[PDB]
């Protein structure tokens, strides 16, 4: 945005706006299986109790 | 006589058919760059203004 | 290797490429959209 | 499809299919892990049964 105008930096934002959004959902997706995985441990350890 | 570039001259066509192909057919026009919307297809489009 | 050749006016020369419209490429002669290949032009003028 | 070519078409398609086609696997993978959450559900209450 200090080097380029709006109708050539929107391609450039759109670059990475499509990987910093995909990096999210690759951690959103992985903290909801890894979530999953702590909550099989929460209801063990509340049978455990 | 046109307008000078500094005070151009708008008219609204409005209210009428318009065959774009009489146009693009015209041998004189030697810049009929479009955009969002194809030369082929103007005929089969309808615009508000 | 098809090798076709044909005179057009020099201005038209951009009608030549694949997926453009108009007189050259709708009523006389047209690229593929998908075409592999070279398009080659040059003044004559000289000759024509 | 009404107002461009298949050429330029071609271009502004690809991105609604990029869109879509992130927005189904998104969904499908959420109904995934959601799935496996409901499967331990129904392992917990056969065993209750
Ligand atoms: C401007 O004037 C010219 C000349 O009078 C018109 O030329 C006609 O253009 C159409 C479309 O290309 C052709 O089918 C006709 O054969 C042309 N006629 C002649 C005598 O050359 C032109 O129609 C006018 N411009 C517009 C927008 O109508």
């Amino acid at each position: 945005l200090s080097r380029l105008d709006k109708v050539e930096a929107e391609v450039q934002i759109d670059r990475l706006i499509t990987g910093r959004l995909q990096s999210l959902q690759t951690y959103v997706t992985q903290q909801l299986i890894r979530a999953a995985e702590i909550r099989a441990s929460a209801n063990l350890a509340a049978t455990k109790m | 006589r046109f307008a000078s570039v500094y005070a151009w001259n708008r008219k609204r066509i409005s209210n009428c058919v318009a065959d774009y192909s009489v146009l693009y057919n015209s041998a004189s026009f030697s810049t009929f760059k479009c955009y969002g919307v194809s030369p082929t297809k103007l005929n089969d489009l309808c615009f508000t203004n | 290797v098809y090798a076709d050749s044909f005179v057009i006016r020099g201005d038209e020369v951009r009608q030549i490429a694949p997926g453009q419209t108009g007189k050259i490429a709708d009523y006389n002669y047209k690229l593929p959209d998908d075409f592999t290949g070279c398009v080659i032009a040059w003044n004559s003028n000289n000759l024509d």
